[PDB]
């Protein structure tokens, strides 16, 4: 028996309820028993997942009041009311009615918060790095929302291409914020021939570009 | 205290064997079933099979049975997953969980191991060069320093960075993997901190890649 | 469709 939640992704404000929904192709209500074969779980970043509910309604001990399981035969119903910023994960549920006991595709909550200007901070090379033969200059956006910014980086006022990765955080549990960090890695040689390093940020939260940058 | 442990992050080549284990302690082990769960990439999970200890009554995902097999070893309280000839799709994170097997009680994954990151490739492994990210005027401001560690050139995953041996981890901000263009990965990891104290307080990373055998605990000083 | 489940209640 397959499962499909709805939706995939969902962005969902601190203190409005969010809804995630479940479908069997088949049916995991036992008329006999009168219980449901399924369970939902919460899967966070860099955890394990935990078990919300079983029977379909019944609550795990130690989860919150404020989730609730819900619905019957094909269709089930997770409500997540009040939202609170821990709440960021990946949500699943799952049936056990017959072999395998298949899991969901798989809901994405996010956490919808105010806008969030990143604090920019920029990091030269190491002396360590310097004598190993390369030259990395991390440029580090730090805890901002929405999750979509933009880094330049300008090597003495002229565009750099090529040479620059980045990563964004998952959303955090606590301010509901991403952080991100660019890389502008250059050989010794090539770092040596310019002055001025510059990360060149662009932002919702910001009304212009804001430039951090150091002399060599 | 209900906990199943697996073991460590494993490398391997494409075609050799391997088992990872599942210990499970704090509960009687005969009272359930161990499960294993694929962490699929991005989004999802594939519930592989089960395995009970006193009867080994095997129950497997149609797609996976024959490719995988399970095995549990009740003197150590431990439940197993071997592979005999491991393809490079193989490569992911690995999750155990117990299922009760009592009369009349749902079989639902209540509690659960970390998760164990298999990776199987023909490239060599390397271990990380741990670079200090060091707090200076260029990254203080509004009362507040930061500084990190940049953990660069290594193969596979997982890094795993704390900061002063896990007593450090409030502002912590430990990004994904990128992946270069010679097939190494690098990765940063950072901290905010008040710029007060950065004269009475040490903050050492500690990078730690058990593919290489490589701890190293990095002081991050000012400049 | 099926309406027996699976048992796996070893006890
Ligand atoms: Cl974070
Ligand atoms: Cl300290």
């Amino acid at each position: 028996i397959q499962l499909t939640q709805s939706p995939d992704s969902l962005a969902v404000s601190l203190g409005e309820r969010a809804t995630i929904n479940c479908k069997s192709s088949q049916s995991v209500f036992y008329r006999d028993n009168n219980k449901n074969y399924l369970a939902w779980y919460q899967h966070k970043s860099g955890q394990p997942p935990k078990l919300l509910f079983f029977w379909a309604s019944s609550r795990e001990s130690g989860v919150s009041d404020r989730f609730s399981g819900s619905g019957s035969g094909t269709d089930f119903t997770l409500t997540i009311d009040n939202l609170q910023a821990e709440d960021v994960a990946l949500y699943y549920c799952q049936h056990y009615f017959n072999i395998p006991h298949n899991f969901g595709q798989g809901t994405k909550l996010e956490i919808k918060r105010t806008v969030a200007a990143p604090s920019v901070f920029i990091f030269p090379p190491s002396d360590e790095q310097l004598k190993s033969g390369t030259a990395s200059v991390v440029c580090l956006l730090n805890n901002f929302y929405p999750r979509e910014a933009k880094v330049q980086w300008k090597v003495d006022n002229a565009l750099q291409s090529g040479n620059s990765q980045e990563s964004v955080t998952e959303q955090d549990s606590k301010d509901s914020t991403y952080s991100l960090s660019s890389t502008l890695t250059l050989s010794k040689a090539d770092y040596e021939k310019h002055k001025v390093y510059a990360c060149e940020v662009t932002h919702q939260g910001l009304s212009s570009p804001v430039t951090k940058s150091f002399n060599r | 205290q209900v906990q199943l442990v697996e073991s460590g992050p494993e490398m391997r080549k494409p075609g050799e064997s391997l088992k990872i284990s599942c210990k499970t302690s704090g509960y009687i082990f005969s009272d359930y079933w161990t499960a294993w769960v694929r962490q699929l990439p991005g989004k999802g999970l594939q519930w592989m099979g089960i395995i009970y200890s006193g009867d080994s009554d095997t129950r497997y995902h149609p797609s996976v049975q024959g490719h995988v097999t399970m095995s549990t070893d009740s003197s150590l309280t431990t439940a197993y997953l071997q592979w005999s000839s491991l393809k490079a799709s193989d490569t992911g994170i690995y999750y155990c969980a117990r299922l009760d097997a009592r009369v009349d009680a749902g079989w639902q994954l209540d509690s659960w191991g970390q998760g164990t990151l298999v990776t199987v490739s023909s490239a060599s492994t390397k271990g990380p060069s741990v670079f200090p990210l060091a707090p200076s005027s260029k990254s203080t401001s509004g009362g507040t320093a930061a500084l990190g560690c940049l953990v660069k050139d290594y193969f596979p995953e997982p890094v795993t960075v704390s900061w002063n041996s896990g007593a450090l981890t409030s502002g912590v901000h430990t990004f994904p993997a990128v992946l270069q263009s010679s097939g190494l990965y690098s990765l940063s990891s950072v901290v905010t901190v008040p710029s007060s104290s950065l004269g009475t307080q040490t903050y050492i990373c500690n990078v730690n890649h058990k593919p290489s055998n490589t701890k190293v605990d990095k002081r991050v000083e000012p400049k | 469709i099926v309406y027996k489940p699976v048992d796996l209640s070893k006890v």
